[PDB]
């Protein structure tokens, strides 16, 4: 395991789908927090129905 | 451009992500976009650009 800080492990993998890495480092808080949201759309998704 | 920047401690690189071959930063290596204000976590440095020897003569 090598480590990396994870907005440069975020724009490797934006470089890896042909977005250019300036795309996630400009809209680095929009990319965080539309994560933040998602993840708690999934948490809200599992607690509301089995 | 292909690479990640990287510090011995006292100089700026660029390198390679998966084996450390260290080089200058270029107006070759790297490609420009905006201004600093924009990016958590930017540091200064110089980036060398290979024509300035060339309008030296
Ligand atoms: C960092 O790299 C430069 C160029 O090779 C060298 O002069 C400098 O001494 C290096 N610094 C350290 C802490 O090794
Ligand atoms: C790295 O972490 C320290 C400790 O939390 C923090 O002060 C610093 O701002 C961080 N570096 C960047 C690029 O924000
Ligand atoms: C980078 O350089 C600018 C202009 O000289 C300065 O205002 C800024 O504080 C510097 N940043 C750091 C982290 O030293």
């Amino acid at each position: 395991a090598l480590q990396i800080p994870f907005a440069m492990q975020m724009a490797y993998r934006f470089n890896g789908i042909g977005v250019t890495q300036n795309v996630l480092y400009e809209n680095q808080k929009l990319i965080a927090n539309q994560f933040n949201s998602a993840i708690g759309k999934i948490q809200d998704s599992l607690s509301s129905t089995a | 451009r292909e690479g990640v920047f990287v510090s011995n401690g006292t100089h700026w690189f660029v390198t390679q992500r998966n084996f450390y071959e260290p080089q200058i930063i270029t107006t070759d290596n790297t490609f420009v976009s905006g201004n600093c204000d924009v990016v958590i976590g930017i540091v200064n440095n110089t980036v060398y650009d290979p024509l300035q020897p060339e309008l030296d003569s």
